[PDB]
C-alpha cells in the first residue's frame, strides 16, 4: 500500500538506523524451514517427491548472474542425502563470511532498504487495517528476522527444482488459486542521474529480474532514495518486460540479450549437478573472483568433514523422518 | 443555489452534455445502439435518484399535468430510458427510492409540507404533489412498476447483458443519496475492490457535490441539467460535472505553505467538506451570521486558511471531530460578526437608495451594539439573564450534536433515529466556547414505520393519502394528537425579505404521544396496507446471459442454499444474496401500468430469462478515507492558467473534454526525477 | 501618485487646516498674534523644505527681487499657520549623492528637450547658481528682522542650511533629527512637523520613530487651503494591519514600520528604476505587504534591523513575487486591450507571452549570446541589491557612499534575485562633489549661463575633451504608457576620474568671488536678544574668547557644538540685500545687537537603533472598532474632529491602565 501522497510528502529513510537489529547468517541460511515444508509434503503424499535440486534463491540468483555478474565469491555444500542434493552454504564458510562481512555506509543502504520496505507496506488489508497502525509505520522497529516465504516447484530440463523465497509483500490480498501472480518484491536505489547511473540501473535491473523470475514475481516496485537516505521518486516494473525494456533502450542504444545465455548457462549447471554426484556424496561448490574460466567441484573426505556438514545442514529430525518414508 | 457559486469560482467544472443521436456511422444515420462507444466517455456505474424525476410540482413552469397515473409511469419510463442512453452505464444500475427518512430531517420538511398546506388554502379564495412518500399506495404501484421496466430492459437490449440492476424501493429504511453513499463505502471495505470504477449519479440536490467527495473515489462525476435557460418537445440539454477536475482545485487551494504536519489533500477535502456544513445544510438551521447568497463559503474558508498554521491537526478525521480544532475556528469567526452585520445592515440601505433613486417582534437591531443580549430574550421572551444564560448554553450543545450528528451520517452512515435539533434558531459564534468540556453521545434507534411518518409529515389536508382509519386521529378535534395539527401556525419573518423563507415555528411532535396512538389502531388494518406498513431489504435483479446468471441459480436453485457470500464479480456488485420466498422463476411479470399505446408498447414477459435475488450489503465496517491503492489518475486538465488565476485571481465573477475523464495511462505514479523512465522521457528525447 | 492610495485607503490621516481668519480671536476683533493659542493644535519644532517655495510651479515672478518678497510673504503665512515654539530648521538643497546626479540627468536633459521643440531661469535653482547666493543671503535677513522684530518669537531658535551644506534638503533634516535622539537629556515629547511636497516624507516621518509628528501641506486636489497628515494616526493603522498573528518571534512593531518602509522603495523611489513587475499606481504596494505578511513567520527574523538587509530574508520575500508576474503580465496586457476597445465600444518583448525573460535582456541590450546575457542579468542583481542597501543606509544612518550610482536603465525581474547571501556590499564614503561640479554634471546644454564662463568651454565647443559627456540629442526609449511620459533618456554616465581632472584645470582662473561659492561650509544658528542663551552664548564665545562650546537639550531644545562667526560683527547692521518693492512691507536694517549669528554644528554621528525612547507619553486613539474593522476584514473598500487636543501627548501616564494595576482597578471598580 502506497499512494502518491506519500513520495510526494518526501519521507526520509534514514529515522530510526540504530533501532535495525539483523540475525545471523549462519542460522539463517539453513534448509530447516524447507525440509521442515518437505517434511509435511511427504507426511501427507506418503511418497518422496520428484524434486531433486532443493537451496534457496541466492545461490541461483548468484549462479545466474555469474556469466556477466561474476564479482561473487561462495562456497556451496553438495550433500546428496538420500539422492536430493541439499545445496546451501557451507557452514564453517559461514562463520568466515563474518569477518568477510565486516562497515557504516552499506549498513546503512539495508536499513534504507528495509525501512522502504516497512513504509510502502500493511500488516492487514487495507479495508481491515485500523487508521492507527497507518499511521504507524515509521514508529516501528526494523526486524530483519521474521519474513514470509514459500516453496516453488520450479523446473529447468528434466529437473524439478525446490526453492524458497523471502516474499516481501502481496499486492492487494492473498489470491488462493495463483499467489504467484499477486506477490511483490520490493528494492530501491539511488536516484538516477546520469549514464554511469542507469548502466549500474541495468546491471541492479538484470540481477533482480534473475531473482524474480526464478521465483516467477511478475511485479517489481522500485524505490529511488536519494544521497542522504530519502524516497524521492518509484515506479513498477513486469517481470516479462524488464529484457524488452533492457534490449530496447534509446538512451544509449549500444552485444546481445544475456538473458537467454544466462539461463542456458544455469541449465548447463543444473545437468553438470544432477551428473556429477551420484549419491550420498557431499562435495564443495566454490567460485574465486579470480577465477572467471571454471566452476571449482570439489568432494570433500575423511569421514569427519562430510559426517559434521551432513548434521549441520541435515537435522536428524529429517534423517529419521525418511527411516519411516522407506517403510 | 450555490450551484451558480460553484459554477462563477469554478468554471471548467461544467461541460454540455453531448446528446448525439442517429450517428451517421458509414453513411447512414441510423439509431445509436446501445453498444456503441459512448461520446461522453466510458462509464462503470449509474446510480439514479427517482426523487430526481418524480416530482409534476418541481416543475410547474411548463403544462406537463399529469392527471392519470399510468401517464406518469410511462414519462417517468421514458425519462429514464432517455438518460441511461445518454449515460450508458455499463457495470451496476442503482436505484434509490427516498424511503423512511431519520428523525432529525421530516422535521425540516414538515416545515415544507406545512407551508404547502398553508399557502394552498389561502390559493382557494392539479395532481396531489404530496403523493410522493413512503407508505402511500401510489409508491406501492410505482415499486412494483419499475421491477417490470428493469426486467424489460435485460431481456430486450442486447447491450443489456452484462448490467446488473439494484432495486432499493421506498420499502427499504434509509433516505435517498443516504442509501448511495452507503452502498459504495460497502464496495470500499472488500480487498478486491477496483480502485479505477468509474461512478456518476442523477440528481437534483446540492449537497450531492459534496458527498461525491466524501466517497474519495477520484473517477467520478454527476449528471445534472441545463439549469440555465431551462427557465424560457425538444431535447432539454443537459451539464456533466466533473468532480475530478474539482480535485485538481482544491487541491491547488488548499495547500497551504509552512505546516507542523503534512498537506494531505484528501484530508483538507474532508475539513472542505466540513466548512460547507455550517454554510447550508437541511439539519441544522444556519448561523446568523452565515449566509451563502453573502458568499459565507469562502468566508470559513479564509479563516481555515489562517488557522491552520497555527494548529497541529485538522478539523475532523474520517467523519469525527475534534473539538477544540473546531473552538479556534469558531472562536475566531466571532470577531467577525460585529462587522457583517453593520456591513450586511448598510448595504441594503445603500441599496434600498438605488432603488430610491429609481422610483417574535425582530427589532433587534443586529447592527447596533448590544444585539447579543436583546437577540434571546426578543426570541424566547423571556428577561432573566439567568434564563437566557441557561438557555444559551443548551442550545449551543444541541447544536455541536448535529454537525457531529450530520458528519457521521455522510460518512459512517446515520449514527441516531432518534436525534432532532430541539431549537428553531442557531447560536452566535460568540457562544462557541468551552467546547472541549461538552459530551457527545448517539443512540442508533430502530426506523419509523411509513404510516408513522405519514402522520410525522403530512398535514390536515392531505388525510387521503394517510389509510381512512387514521384520519380520527389525525383530523378530528378528539384526538389526543390535535395539537400537532393546527390549522394555522404563526410564521416567523424573521426580518427576511418575502414571506415565502420565513421560518414556520410548529410544536415538536413527543415521540411517546405519536406512536402510542397508533399502536391502538395497528389491529383493524389491512393485510395489504400492513404488508405496505413494514420495511423490507433491498432488491437485486440479474440478467440470463450475464456471466453469475448460472452461479446464483446452481445455488439459490439447486442446492438449496440460503445465504451466498457473492463477494466482487464481473459487474463490481459484491455483498450476500438470498431468494425471494418460494417465488419460482416460471410464472409471468404482468405490467401494472395498463399501457394506452399512447407511448410505445411495452409488451410483457415471462419470469424465465431474468431472475431477481433479495440483496443485502456487506457487513458494517469503520469505513476510513484514502485514496486506493493502484489507482490510476486521470489526465490533467488544468494547465498552468487556471492554476495561478485561482491563486491571485480573488474574484474572477465577470467543445467537451472526454479525453480526461476516466482513468489515463496505466502507471500508478507520475514519472518525476531519477526513475529511469523519467529521465528516459526527458533525457533519451533531448539526445 | 501614492498620496490618493493613503487617502483612499487612510481616509483619518488627513484633516483639514483651521487657519481661522485675520482675526482669530472675535469679541474684540482681535487680529492674529503669534502668542495666541493655535486651533491646529501646540507644536514644538517646524523643518521647512525650502525646494517647495522657490519652485511652487503654479504655471509669474520673472525678477529675482519680485519674489523674494512674495517668498517671504508666503513663508510668513506657513510659520503663522503652524505657530511653532522652540525650532525652525530651514533646509536648501546642496550638492545631492552621485546616485541622484543619473536621476537629476535625465530631469534636466528632458526640458532641454522641452525647450528645443518648444522653441519649434527654472534652472537656477539648483545649488551653485548666483541665485542661490542672493537667496542664501536673504534669509539670514530674514531670520534676523522676524526674531528682533516679533514678541511672540522671543524664545525661538532658527538654523539655516543653505546650498552651501553638504547633502540633500530632506537629508538634512533626517540627520539633524537623528542627532537629537543621541542626546540622553532629549525630550521624547518635542511634537516635530516638516512641511514638504514630496512623498518619501510620509515614509520618512516614520523613520524617525518619532510618534508625535505631522506632515503640512497644501490640498492638491483643491487663500489655498492645506491639510494636516497625522503622522500618529498612522501609526495606529500600521500596528493594527501589520499585526499578523502565529509569529515565532515576540511582535514589534517599530521593526515591522521598518519592513513596511522598505517595501515601499522597490515599488518607488528615486535611485533605482522600478522592477518591471511594479507599478505603484497598480496598487504594488499592497501586492509586496501581501506578500510579506504571508511569508513573514516562517522566517526567523525581519527583512531589515537599523537600516542592514538580511539577505536570506529578502531573497525569500520576493521569490513568491517570482511567482506571480507571469499572472502580473497576463493581466497588463489583458486589461490594456481591454481598456483599447472600452472607448471604442462607447512588441519586442510580449511580456504577456511565456519566455519572456530572453527576450527582454535579448532586447534591451542588442545581444543574444547567452554568456553575455548570463553575465549580465547576474551583474544587475548585484548591483541592484547594493542600492537597496545604499538607500536603506541613506534614510537611516545618512549617506554611506557619495560617488556609488546605479549604472543600468533597467531592473531586473523578480527571479533573478537568487542566490543573493554569496553577494558582497562595500561603500566607500568620499566626499561630494563641489557645487561647479555638481552644475554642470546636471545642467544641460540650454543651460550655460548660470554655469560661470571659463567652464563653459569644456561645455559647449566640439574639441571640449568631455564633449561627448554633453550630447544634444539622446534617444528616447518609450518602455512607458503611450510615448513619452515616461520615456527614458539614455546618457552615457558621467565617468568621475576623466571628469575630475578637466574640471580642476580652470580652478585657478575663477574670481575669489566664486572660488568663496566653491567651498563646503557649516551651517548657522540665530538667537533673539531675549532669548535664554543670548547671554550665555555671549559669555562665552564673546567674552572668553571661546573658540568652541558644546551644547546638551536645553531651553529650545537644540543640540550640538557652537562656534563663533568670524564674518560676524557685534556691532554692525545688517541690510536686505534685495531692493525694496513697493506694495510689500519695507524691512528696515537691524543693528547686530539684538540677536547672535553664531556658526552651528550637530553631535557626532553614532548607530541609531530603531526603536521609541523612554518616557513617552502616547495620545489618545481615534480608532473606534469600525475605523479598524473597516481595514482588519474590510480589504478593498471605496472633518472638523478635534485637534486644539489629542494631537500632543495626552495624559500624564507613560503606561497604560490595564489588567490588575491599582489606578486601573480603581476605574473599573469605579464603575461597578
Amino acid at each position: 500500500y502506497l499512494p502518491d501522497g506519500d513520495i510526494d510528502n518526501s519521507i526520509d529513510l534514514s529515522v530510526g538506523s540504530k533501532h535495525f537489529l539483523l540475525g545471523d547468517s549462519v542460522e539463517l541460511s539453513k534448509l530447516d524451514p524447507i525440509l521442515l515444508a518437505l517434511k509435511e509434503i511427504e507426511k501427507e503424499s506418503g511418497a518422496k517427491t520428484k524434486d531433486r535440486i532443493i537451496t534457496w534463491r541466492g545461490i541461483m540468483r548468484k549462479l545466474l548472474t555469474l556469466p556477466y555478474d561474476s564479482e561473487e565469491d561462495f562456497v556451496l555444500d553438495v550433500v546428496s542425502f538420500d539422492g536430493q542434493l541439499f545445496i546451501q552454504f557451507n557452514v564453517p564458510y559461514l562463520k568466515s563470511k563474518d569477518v568477510q562481512k565486516q562497515t557504516e555506509f552499506h549498513k546503512k543502504l539495508q536499513f534504507s532498504g528495509y525501512k522502504f520496505e516497512k513504509m510502502a507496506t500493511l500488516p492487514k488489508p487495507w479495508p481491515e487495517c485500523t487508521r492507527k497502525e497507518i499511521d504507524s509505520r515509521a514508529k516501528s522497529k526494523c526486524n530483519n528476522i521474521e519474513q514470509y516465504g514459500a516453496i516453488v516447484r520450479t523446473g529447468i530440463s528434466r529437473i524439478k527444482i525446490l526453492i524458497g523465497g523471502a516474499v516481501a509483500c502481496t499486492a492487494d490480498y492473498y489470491d488462493e488459486n495463483d499467489p504467484l501472480s499477486r506477490y511483490i518484491e520490493l528494492k530501491t536505489t539511488r536516484t538516477i542521474n546520469q549514464y554511469k547511473d542507469m548502466i549500474a540501473f541495468e546491471k541492479k535491473l538484470f540481477r533482480t529480474w534473475a531473482q524474480c523470475f526464478l521465483l516467477g514475481i511478475p511485479k517489481i516496485i522500485y524505490g529511488f532514495r536519494d544521497d542522504n537516505c530519502i524516497l524521492r521518486t518509484v515506479e513498477e516494473f513486469s517481470t516479462n518486460d524488464i529484457p524488452l525494456m533492457v534490449k530496447n533502450n534509446p538512451l544509449n542504444e549500444q552485444k546481445e540479450n544475456c538473458y537467454m545465455s544466462s539461463i542456458n548457462f544455469y541449465g548447463a549447471v543444473v545437468e553438470w549437478l544432477n551428473e556429477s554426484v551420484k549419491d550420498d556424496q557431499v562435495w564443495k561448490l566454490s567460485y574465486a573472483k579470480r577465477n572467471r574460466q571454471y566452476l571449482v567441484l570439489k568432494e570433500v573426505t575423511d569421514e569427519n568433514e562430510k559426517q559434521q556438514i551432513v548434521d549441520s545442514a541435515i537435522p536428524a529430525w529429517f534423517k529419521e523422518w525418511r527411516s519411516e518414508l522407506r517403510n | 443555489a450555490l450551484f451558480r457559486w460553484l459554477s462563477r469560482k469554478y468554471p471548467k467544472i461544467i461541460s454540455p452534455v453531448i446528446q448525439d443521436e442517429d450517428v451517421d456511422i458509414d453513411g447512414e444515420s441510423r439509431p445509436t445502439r446501445y453498444e456503441d462507444p459512448n461520446p461522453n466517455g466510458e462509464l462503470d456505474n449509474l446510480y439514479l435518484d427517482m426523487n430526481g424525476i418524480v416530482h409534476p410540482c418541481s416543475h410547474p413552469e411548463h403544462k406537463p399535468v399529469p392527471e392519470t397515473e399510468d401517464e406518469m409511469m410511462l414519462d417517468v419510463f421514458a425519462y429514464t430510458e432517455n438518460v441511461i442512453m445518454m449515460a450508458r452505464p455499463r457495470k451496476v444500475i442503482y436505484i434509490a427510492v427516498d424511503g423512511v427518512a431519520p428523525r432529525a430531517k421530516m422535521n425540516q420538511q414538515r416545515s415544507r409540507r406545512f407551508r404547502s398546506a398553508q399557502d394552498a388554502k389561502d390559493a382557494n379564495e392539479t395532481w396531489d404533489s404530496n403523493a410522493i412518500t413512503p407508505g402511500t399506495p401510489f409508491m406501492h404501484r410505482l415499486a412494483d412498476s419499475l421491477r417490470y421496466w428493469a426486467a424489460y430492459k435485460l431481456t430486450t437490449d442486447p447491450g443489456w447483458s452484462g448490467i446488473e440492476v439494484i432495486i432499493s424501493d421506498a420499502s427499504v429504511p434509509g433516505e435517498g443519496e443516504h442509501k448511495i453513499m452507503s452502498y459504495v463505502r460497502s464496495l470500499r471495505s472488500s480487498p478486491k475492490h477496483d480502485p479505477n470504477t468509474t461512478h456518476c449519479i442523477y440528481g437534483l440536490a446540492a449537497a450531492l457535490i459534496f458527498l461525491g467527495l466524501a466517497t474519495h473515489e477520484p473517477h467520478f462525476k454527476i449528471l445534472r441539467e441545463d439549469v440555465f435557460a431551462q427557465d424560457k418537445d425538444k431535447k432539454t440539454p443537459f451539464l456533466w460535472l466533473h468532480l475530478n477536475i474539482l480535485r485538481e482545485y482544491l487541491q491547488i487551494e488548499l495547500n497551504v505553505p509552512g505546516l507542523s504536519f503534512p498537506f494531505d489533500l484528501e484530508k483538507s477535502i474532508d475539513d472542505w467538506v466540513f466548512i460547507c456544513f455550517f454554510c447550508g445544510n437541511d439539519f441544522l438551521p444556519h448561523l446568523p451570521s452565515l449566509d451563502v447568497r453573502d458568499n459565507s463559503i469562502t468566508t470559513l474558508v479564509t479563516i481555515w486558511k489562517q488557522i491552520l498554521p497555527t494548529m497541529k491537526g485538522y478539523l475532523t478525521t474520517d467523519g469525527y471531530l475534534n473539538l477544540p480544532a473546531v473552538e479556534r475556528l469558531l472562536a475566531e469567526l466571532a470577531k467577525k460578526e460585529d462587522y457583517i452585520f453593520r456591513k450586511r445592515y448598510e448595504d441594503e440601505k445603500r441599496s434600498l437608495e438605488n432603488q430610491k433613486r429609481r422610483k417574535k417582534n425582530e427589532e433587534i437591531r443586529l447592527w447596533e451594539p448590544g444585539y447579543r443580549k436583546r437577540y434571546y430574550e426578543t426570541k424566547f421572551h423571556t428577561k432573566d439573564p439567568q434564563k437566557v444564560k441557561k438557555i444559551a448554553r443548551n442550545m449551543v450543545q444541541k447544536y455541536i450534536e448535529g454537525v457531529s450528528w450530520v458528519l457521521l451520517y455522510y460518512y459512517q452512515g446515520c449514527p441516531s433515529w432518534n436525534w432532532y435539533y430541539p431549537y428553531h434558531y442557531a447560536p452566535f459564534a460568540a457562544d462557541f466556547v468551552n467546547l472541549s468540556e461538552l459530551k457527545i453521545e448517539f443512540v442508533e434507534g430502530t426506523p419509523f414505520r411509513p404510516y408513522e411518518q405519514l402522520m410525522s409529515v403530512l398535514p390536515a389536508a392531505s388525510s387521503h393519502n394517510l389509510p381512512d382509519v387514521f384520519r380520527s386521529l389525525m383530523s378530528d378535534a378528539n384526538s389526543e394528537i390535535i395539537d400537532f395539527y393546527p390549522e394555522e401556525f404563526p410564521l416567523d419573518m424573521n426580518g427576511k425579505k418575502v414571506i415565502w423563507q420565513a421560518i414556520p415555528l410548529l410544536p415538536f411532535i413527543d415521540e411517546n404521544r405519536l406512536l402510542k396512538a397508533v399502536q391502538s389502531k395497528y389491529d383493524q388494518l389491512t393485510e395489504d396496507e400492513k404488508f405496505r406498513n413494514t420495511n423490507r431489504s433491498e432488491i437485486l435483479v440479474l440478467g440470463r446471459s450475464h456471466s453469475h446468471y448460472p452461479t446464483l441459480v446452481k445455488e439459490l436453485y439447486e442446492e438449496g442454499k440460503d445465504s451466498y457470500e457473492f463477494q466482487v464479480d464481473s459487474s463490481g456488485v459484491s455483498g450476500v444474496a438470498i431468494k425471494l420466498q418460494s417465488f419460482d422463476r416460471s410464472g409471468v411479470l404482468r405490467l401494472p401500468v395498463k399501457q394506452l399505446e399512447g407511448y410505445r408498447h411495452y409488451p410483457d414477459i415471462s419470469n424465465r430469462d431474468f431472475l431477481m435475488v433479495e440483496f443485502k450489503q456487506l457487513p458494517k465496517s469503520h469505513a476510513k478515507s484514502m485514496i486506493l491503492s493502484g489507482l490510476i489518475p486521470h489526465l490533467r486538465r488544468l494547465t498552468q492558467e487556471d492554476k495561478d488565476s485561482i491563486l491571485y485571481g480573488g474574484t474572477n465573477f465577470y467543445a467537451d473534454f472526454k479525453q480526461y475523464i476516466g482513468p489515463h495511462g496505466k502507471s500508478q505514479y507520475l514519472p518525476r526525477q531519477g526513475g529511469y523512465k523519467a529521465f528516459i522521457q526527458i533525457h533519451s528525447d533531448e539526445a
